[PDB]
DNA sequence: GCATCCGTGAATCGAGGGT
DNA sequence: GTGTCAGTAGCTGTCACGGATGC
RNA sequence: CCUCGA
């Protein structure tokens, strides 16, 4: 929700996620970078990490 | 010869063209929109002289419009007259320096008529400072001059719109009448063939609701428009039928919530559209329905309102449109076409200037007077009351203070050399109130109208967001007391061309049918060839008889702007380069000396004089003493004049207005004749750059694809140096634990850093003053409950902060001047602020490595290499170029005109004998005798659309004059053979070579470089802050992130939005671990993220992190 | 390091639960003494001290009272940052 | 729709008066759209991201 | 689509009643902050005001419900009160907005996470940097496809700590705050240190608009004269830069493993061939390919 | 008059900490350089505000002794500090 | 059951100046 | 303490598109 | 938000 919420129409995704209770997995280039994270990718991955 | 008038130099012009009209002061859509509005003489003269008969000035027409001034009841009366001026409250100079208002105490004469007692008393009320427009069209507000632009603002009237159905796919067809002032109606045919019509924007009723509230009965109804089958469907699906029962239905939906009295509906619904006071269609907005109807097209124009048979005429003009019919007359109306109109037509599209637009603004403080008046009449006594008690100016002097404070119109005057500060006097600007808005501007708006030939011009125009928004005033073009653009016509009487002007509309435009300017004319006026150009009403272009050309235009030149005149051979440089030519003259940088370019086009005198940075005498005599400082005229009859040189100021872009006497002492000079002219003019002409020797090469990748390699010769010599001027401030305040003082005992500074500084803390007048560098000394006390335990630690091992006005990064010059302000001193600041101190620092701009050039052709380039003199390729005869120009970046962007001018600058700088021998040669037959013989550094003129043909250009360059040594350096080809400076080899081809008109650009990168390690952060988001001047950081935006994803750095990415942007203990970390040399700590989370979480909970939204155990972490 | 982050419907009682203090007050600040106005929209007692460690009354204005109850003023002295993260609240009638 | 008359004139041989002015049209909506068709493009772009 | 609601309140646990509020929240005092200006007055939020119209109407309430207030003052207040509350979340969401001073609609809470200005979009996905800079772009035929030339002006605020940590190694400077008083007031013998700093440091160059991974290159600083970045022309196809005035920012690696994704991943010279279509771009363009 | 909100009005900053982090990066090389009695009194005295009966209450040490250490120790400080330069 | 009307979206960075 | 009429400015010169809202 | 630069 995290992820949509920046995308388009920020009112009516944020609405649908608390009525949902959504939980956000952080694991997302766009939510990483939102809170600071390493993105899942390129040298983000497990693998290289 | 050209522009003969003044006295100016005489320079040529290739003209084949006469000109019937020369250009009118380009100044004048200011000035006489500003004397309309206070009446001057010299209006008023031209209004009596026009054949108008009673005109209004500006003030006079508010104040008739108000009074009188009456209660409900009628005993008392007051009313207003006759408005004067005092003499000016301070110079112009003077308001510039002290930070107050150019402005002149405006007088009224008011009278109280007392109807229960027969007795008035009238007297002189004082109503405020009234801001004056200097002679070159600006306002002085706070110091900083001002330019009101003219808005373009739909015209009041009728207009008809024929809409297209989405999914019915049917023609519909809608109505709005436009008063100048309150309330609007709009009628429309839905897509159920009924008609009705929305009142103020409110819920659309049947167009019958309006009938039977005005007393139509639904029979005499039926009796007009039963001719349409959706007028009768209208009043059949109507809902309540009656006279007084519509009229409360209008009442409910237009004011609801009140009780519906039969009389408190039937006062408003005829003072919302026939009293004067809530509603009034202007002297213009009458006129131009009484067109569109065809009613009272013979009455003189002295209905202000609108009336209930204009409203029937309207509703049949839009049925019959409806169904097809092409013609309708009015019962007791002449014929008329039906038909829809364009809305952007410059005839329904009106311009409003200075005066119009101000008088709004004094009519809005004059109604809050109003009413205040009227309740101020009914408290006091009606015996001890007069003109001074009832009065209240404070929502009046609000008014311009709000409008020349805040509005889009009262825009920062364009100061960066004279031709852009006379293009901003004469913008035409479609944003703003009443207009409309950015987002509310379709394509259509701002797109080239068939309408704006002669009006306003198609080429200069931003090519930013705000493209075909705002345009300039075409060069003959002026505006009527009705607000629409006149442009000047020769009358054709019978295939003759006459020099009888006449100025038409642009309605009045589409009635005749006109000529081309560059239309073959007889010596005595009979065209040479039948068919001619000849341009027809809805923007229609084709050839026609002669017998049939009722009017021509004036000059070839009259449907550009004053900088599009100003580009050489215009006709060969498409619109897109062009409009880059003529918006970055506006951006030329004044320089240290100034030279007149040798291929001119005519406009540059004109412009420069109507201008106003230039100084011309007033009226003729001799010079009696001249200096640096001033020059004083003595007249033929006895008295003196002196005009006193503006030396070294600053202009509202930091560029240098520095004006020099041109003539001598014991000078005769006539009237009107330039004796000094100012930044970018020489002998009077426009002077915006420099004549370059060019030469059109590429050079060894240093001028790649528009780059420009220039000769250290134009840096030797200071050809391309500019002043540049800026402004530091400084106050000292009174503060909470006491006062800020400046002096020069600063605490822990050495006496080497002040040695510069008076014993005030002051840098003195001629320092050199790096950046860091202190100005002034202010120190501001701190409390003690402010300091770290570090700097109270470091305080107990060994109260005021350093605040000192230092030099910011990037800035460098001499100190030319202090101005310093001190309350102690009589001198008046602001609440709390005890002492203010300016400084002004001067750098001389040497031509660098990334400065901007430009010609007149959107031909811009940066420089990408200043090589030494010897490293030019030099022509035959050992002179060095100055300039390289990259080749491939010529031909694709199609402005021929820099070759043409290119070459006709090297004719122009060697000189030209024709052979006269065995007659004039062919080719030199139209050319003007004037011409034959040129010698080396001769000005000329390419008249725009005229001048300069390529056939006489290449005759030109066949005899061009040969050098000292009598060689002829180029060929006739134009190009000439140069060598390598580097090398020695001459280079293997010819080149073409000639001198061309070089502008330097304010865009220099001493002003545009920055960088930034760590500085101040916004408070808020805890982000490094923005901008230069606020030492901020660059945006890594959302595509930049998208790269750094894109090639998977995600540790870069972090790094960018952790360590190094609001990570609050990260960033500190890796400033630390830098001075210390270990590595780079771990990144945090970013205190905007932070901020995040508690925006989502402020609306209760519950946000948890939670672990991957389950338990919200705190 | 923190898995997944849960939204959801903020229970009234978790608005409360948030708040440091009703906003009972419709006042703002002083315009002469920058001081906040008590239970105003900027109450110290609720969101926090202006400056760090410093109270409203003025009897602890040094960093020796880290934890003090201001009992004249009703002031937390901790550092000005809570003032980013101390939410307040309205009970509606 | 094209114009039932033509630009017969070459930038080398000199516009007249009213070709200039009739070149406006197309050239003014050439820059404007193109301000239009970089805006939808822009746009797109970040939808496929 | 009924059910897609209730459904979520059945399985989820939460009640439906938290759609109707019996208190809302305050935002803490950072977030709206009051500012002062310069002539004495003051401007603030228009949270504030939006919060301050609230509180207001909520004490009124108070006053009514105690005053025992007829039946209508009472219920047309708390409707007052709903048109309150909507405008702080959501101002202009229902009806026309709450208006300002001048007809200016107000903010509201929901109007800082929308659209480009938003949270969001403004200051999550993109945030403004440190250690950055821009300058005008000039074309330099003789550097390296690797090579970059940055002004020293740049390069000295660019690198300030790490100039001010190798002179106070080298005893140029008696300590680290006497080094940064050098670079401040420019002396010198920063000139020649520098140099040691910006060895192999590779920076990142970027010009906007920012369309492809292209637009994004890394380069081997080199200490030049003159205030104008210069720039390889054979990488100004990927930018798509031309020099008529273009304008490029660059950024500093700090981390160890930055500068690794500058050197190895963004470096100029491993990223000749387009992504798009695996034809070259770094190649003979324009003067060049006319030479040949 | 204003909203922050509203364009025209500058909006807040606060400046960088380099030269509060170099001070301490100085303060705590010179602060190493003492003596645990020493060290421990001025972190008590500056970074924890305490007043002197305070120090000498927790330490279990006399009133003049806490007055005759911080008196050193701040000597002590001074002379490591012109050693290397640091600015009066 | 369907036409209307409501709400959502509309490129990136950068300079300077007013209130 | 208040007591005869005592009544916004501004504005529509954006548009494509989907689906809940509503006759 | 006014003007402007790629």
């Amino acid at each position: 929700w995290l992820s949509a919420a920046s995308f388009q129409e920020t009112t009516r995704v944020l609405t649908d996620a608390a009525i949902n209770c959504r939980s956000d997995k952080l694991n997302g280039l766009k939510e990483n970078v939102i809170i600071g994270k390493l993105i899942p990718a390129g040298t983000g991955i497990n693998r290289y990490r | 010869s050209n522009n003969s008038v003044p006295g100016a130099p005489n320079r040529v012009s290739f003209a084949k063209l006469r000109e019937p009209l020369e250009v009118p002061g380009l100044l004048d859509v200011q000035t006489d929109s500003f004397e309309w509005l206070i009446g001057s003489p010299r209006w008023r003269e031209s209004a009596a002289e026009r054949g108008d008969v009673n005109p209004v000035g500006g003030l006079e027409e508010v104040l008739y419009e108000l009074s009188p001034i009456e209660d409900f009841s009628g005993s008392m009366s007051l009313s207003f007259s006759d408005p004067r001026f005092d003499d000016v409250k301070a110079p112009v100079d003077e308001c510039k320096d002290k930070d107050m208002t150019y402005a002149a105490p405006l007088f009224v004469t008011a009278e109280f008529i007392n109807n229960n007692t027969g007795e008035i008393k009238s007297q002189t009320v004082f109503m405020g400072d009234f801001p004056m427009m200097t002679e070159k069209g600006t306002f002085i507000i706070n110091g900083t001059e001002r330019v009101v632009v003219s808005q373009l603002v739909r015209s009041p009237g009728v207009y008809f719109d024929e809409t297209i159905d989405k999914s019915t796919d049917k023609t519909l067809h809608s109505v709005k009448v436009i008063p100048s002032r309150g309330a609007w109606l709009e009628f429309d045919v839905d897509k159920r063939d009924t008609v009705g019509v929305r009142i103020d924007r409110k819920r659309r009723q049947p167009v019958t609701v309006l009938l039977k509230a005005l007393g139509w009965t639904s029979e005499q109804i039926v009796e007009r428009f039963g001719f349409s089958e959706i007028m009768r469907s209208t009043l059949e699906k109507d809902n309540t039928v009656g006279t007084d029962e519509a009229l409360l239905d209008i009442y409910r939906k237009l004011r609801p919530g009140e009780p519906p009295t039969k009389e408190s509906a039937q006062t408003l619904l005829e003072n919302l559209f026939f009293k004067e006071k809530r509603y009034d269609l202007a002297r213009v907005g009458r006129y131009k329905v009484n067109k569109k109807l065809g009613l009272h097209v013979g009455e003189p124009i002295t209905s202000s309102t609108l009336t209930e048979e204009d409203v029937v005429a309207t509703i049949e003009y839009l049925v019959r449109l409806h169904e097809g019919q092409t013609t309708m007359t009015v019962p007791g109306g002449v014929e008329v076409p039906v038909e829809t109109d364009d809305i952007d037509h410059f005839g329904n599209r009106r311009l409003r200037t200075v005066g119009e637009l101000i008088q709004n603004q004094i009519r809005v403080g004059m109604s809050r007077m109003e009413r205040v008046v009227r309740e101020r009449m009914t408290t006091q006594d009606v015996e001890a009351i007069t003109p001074q008690t009832l009065i209240n100016i404070r929502p009046v002097v609000a008014a311009i203070k709000e409008f020349f404070g805040t509005s889009q119109l009262s825009q920062f005057m364009d100061q960066n050399n004279p031709l852009s500060g006379l293009t901003h006097k004469r913008r035409l600007s479609a944003l703003g109130p009443g207009g409309l808005s950015r987002e509310r501007a379709g394509l259509e708006v701002r797109d080239v109208h068939p309408s704006h030939y002669g009006r306003m011009c198609p080429i200069e125009t931003p090519e930013g967001p705000n493209i075909g928004l705002i345009g300039s005033l075409s060069v003959y073009a002026r505006v009527n007391p009705f607000g629409f653009i006149e442009t000047p016509y020769r009358k054709v009487v019978d295939g003759v061309v006459s020099d009888e002007i006449v100025y038409l509309t642009a309605d009045e435009e589409d009635r005749h049918v006109v000529a081309q300017a560059n239309s073959p004319i007889d010596a005595d006026g009979r065209f040479v060839e039948p068919r001619v150009l000849v341009r027809r009403k809805a923007g229609e272009v084709e050839y026609v008889p002669s017998s049939e050309v009722d009017y021509m235009d004036v000059s070839p030149r009259q449907m550009v702007s004053v900088a599009t005149a100003m580009i050489p051979f215009l006709e060969h440089d498409d619109a897109n380069r062009a409009l880059m030519g003529a918006n970055m003259q506006r951006q030329a940088v004044p320089l240290v000396r100034s030279e007149a370019p040798l291929v001119g086009t005519g406009m540059e005198l004109r412009a420069a004089i109507d201008a106003g940075d230039v100084v011309v005498a007033e009226e003729s005599g001799v010079i009696e003493e001249v200096s640096a400082d001033y020059i004083t005229v003595m007249h033929d009859n006895g008295t003196r004049r002196t005009y006193r040189m503006r030396k070294f100021a600053r202009s509202n872009h930091g560029t240098c207005a520095n004006q020099c006497p041109i003539v001598d002492a014991g000078d005769r000079v006539e009237a009107g004749q330039v004796i000094a002219d100012g930044p970018c003019t020489d002998d009077g002409e426009m002077a915006l750059g420099k004549n370059l020797l060019v030469a059109i090469m590429p050079w060894e990748g240093h001028n790649y694809e528009d780059a420009i390699i220039l000769s250290n010769r134009l840096v030797e010599e200071d050809v391309l140096t500019s002043i540049h001027i800026e402004e530091h401030e400084i106050d000292a305040r009174d503060t909470k634990l006491g006062a800020e003082e400046i002096t020069r005992d600063i605490p822990n500074i050495s006496d080497e850093v002040l040695a510069d500084l008076d014993e005030r803390g002051i840098v003195r007048i001629g320092a050199e003053v790096r950046d860091g560098d202190i100005l002034v000394g202010k120190v501001t006390p701190k409390g003690e409950t402010e300091l770290t335990p570090e700097e109270r630690l470091l305080r107990a091992i060994f109260e005021v902060r350093d605040t000192s006005l230092k030099v910011p990064h990037g800035e460098s010059g001499k100190v030319i001047g202090i101005r310093v302000f001190s309350r102690e001193d009589e001198d008046e600041l602001p609440a709390g602020v005890n002492e203010l101190v300016r400084v002004y620092v001067a750098q001389k701009r040497k031509i660098s490595d990334g400065d901007k050039l430009a010609g007149r052709h959107g031909n811009k380039g940066v420089i990408g290499k200043i090589l030494p003199v010897e490293d030019m390729p030099f022509l035959a005869d050992g002179t060095p170029v100055d300039i390289i120009l990259n080749t491939h970046g010529v031909p694709r962007r199609m402005n021929i005109g820099q070759i043409l001018e290119t070459h006709l600058g090297w004719c122009a700088h060697s000189g030209w004998k024709v052979d006269a021998a065995k007659g004039v040669p062919d080719w030199a037959a139209r050319l003007p005798d004037e011409l034959l013989e040129a010698q080396p550094n001769a000005i000329v003129s390419t008249p725009v659309f005229d001048g300069a043909q390529e056939a006489e250009l290449q005759g030109l360059l066949s005899c061009t004059l040969p050098n000292r040594d009598g060689d002829v350096l180029v060929d006739a080809d134009g190009k000439a053979m140069l060598f390598d400076g580097r090398s020695g080899e001459p280079f293997p081809y010819p080149v073409t070579v000639g001198y061309m008109y070089i502008m330097k650009l304010h865009h220099l990168v001493d002003d545009k470089i920055h960088a930034r390690s760590t500085g101040p952060y916004s408070m808020i988001t805890q982000q490094p802050l923005g901008g230069k001047a606020q030492f901020g950081g660059q945006r890594f935006g959302e595509m930049e992130c998208w790269a750094m994803q894109a090639y998977g750095a995600a540790y870069t990415l972090q790094e960018l939005l952790t360590i190094k942007s609001d990570d609050t203990v990260g960033r500190v970390k890796v400033y630390e671990a830098i001075v210390k040399g270990e590595n780079i700590p771990e990144p945090g989370i970013p205190e905007s993220f932070k901020v995040l979480l508690k925006e989502l909970q402020s609306l209760c939204l519950n946000v948890e992190v939670l672990s991957s155990d389950g338990a919200a972490i705190e | 390091f923190f898995d997944e982050l849960r939204i959801g419907l903020a229970t009234a009682e978790d608005i409360r639960q948030w708040s440091y203090g009703e906003v009972k007050k419709p006042e703002t600040i002083n315009y002469r003494t920058l001081k906040p106005e008590k239970d105003g929209l900027f109450c110290e007692k609720i969101f926090g001290p202006t400056r760090d460690w410093e109270c409203y009354c003025g009897k602890y204005k040094r960093v020796r009272f880290k934890g003090i109850i201001c009992e004249r003023c009703g002031v937390e002295v901790t550092r000005a940052k809570v003032r980013r993260e101390r939410m307040g609240h309205i009970e509606l009638a | 729709e094209f114009i039932p008359r033509p630009v017969k004139s070459s930038f080398r041989e000199g516009l007249t008066v009213l070709e200039y002015f009739i070149n406006t049209h197309g050239a003014r909506k050439g820059l404007a759209d193109t301000a239009l068709r970089t805006a939808d493009s822009g746009y797109l772009t970040r939808r496929l991201v | 689509k009924r059910l897609k609601v209730v459904a979520a309140f059945q399985q989820s646990g939460n009640s439906p009643m938290g759609m109707v509020l019996d208190a809302v929240p305050v935002i803490p005092p950072e977030l709206r902050p009051m500012v002062q200006l310069d002539g004495g007055r003051f401007a603030t939020s228009d949270l504030n005001d939006l919060y301050r119209r609230v509180i207001n109407r909520n004490n009124r309430l108070k006053r009514l419900i105690d005053l025992g207030a007829p039946e209508i003052i009472v219920n047309n207040e708390k409707r007052m009160l709903q048109e309150s509350v909507d405008a702080l979340f959501d101002n202009g969401r229902r009806g026309r907005p709450v208006t300002g001073p001048g007809n200016r609609p107000l903010k509201s809470l929901s109007d800082l996470l929308k659209g480009k200005q938003g949270r969001f979009r403004q200051n999550l996905l993109g945030k403004r940097v440190d250690y950055s800079g821009r300058s005008v772009i000039v074309v330099g035929p003789q550097l390296k496809l690797h090579q970059c030339g940055l002004p020293k002006l740049m390069a000295l605020e660019l690198f300030k700590p790490f100039v001010m940590k190798r002179l106070v190694d080298l005893n140029h400077a008696q300590n680290i705050k006497s080094a940064k008083r050098m670079v401040e007031r420019q002396r010198p013998q920063v000139w020649d240190v520098l140099e040691e700093v910006i060895a192999e440091h590779p920076v990142l160059l970027n010009r906007a608009p920012t369309l492809h991974r292209l637009g994004i290159q890394a380069f081997e600083p080199m200490l030049v004269e003159g205030k104008a970045i210069q720039l390889h022309p054979l990488v100004c196809e990927a930018f798509n830069a031309d020099f008529d005035g273009d304008q490029m920012a660059v950024h500093l690696p700090l981390s160890a493993e930055a500068q690794a994704e500058a050197r190895i991943l963004m470096l100029s010279s491993n990223n000749i061939l387009s992504p798009a279509s695996g034809r070259p771009l770094a190649m003979p363009r324009l003067d060049m390919v006319t030479g040949l | 008059v204003g909203s922050t909100d509203q364009s025209g009005t500058p909006e807040q900053s606060t400046p960088d900490e380099v030269n509060a982090a170099l001070d301490r990066l100085l303060i705590a090389d010179a602060l190493a350089q003492l003596s645990a009695e020493h060290r421990a009194v001025i972190q008590r005295s500056y970074y924890r505000g305490w007043s002197t009966a305070q120090i000498a209450t927790d330490l279990g040490i006399a009133e003049g002794t806490v007055k005759s250490r911080l008196h050193y120790a701040v000597r002590a400080l001074r002379l490591t500090l012109q050693e290397l330069g640091v600015t009066r």
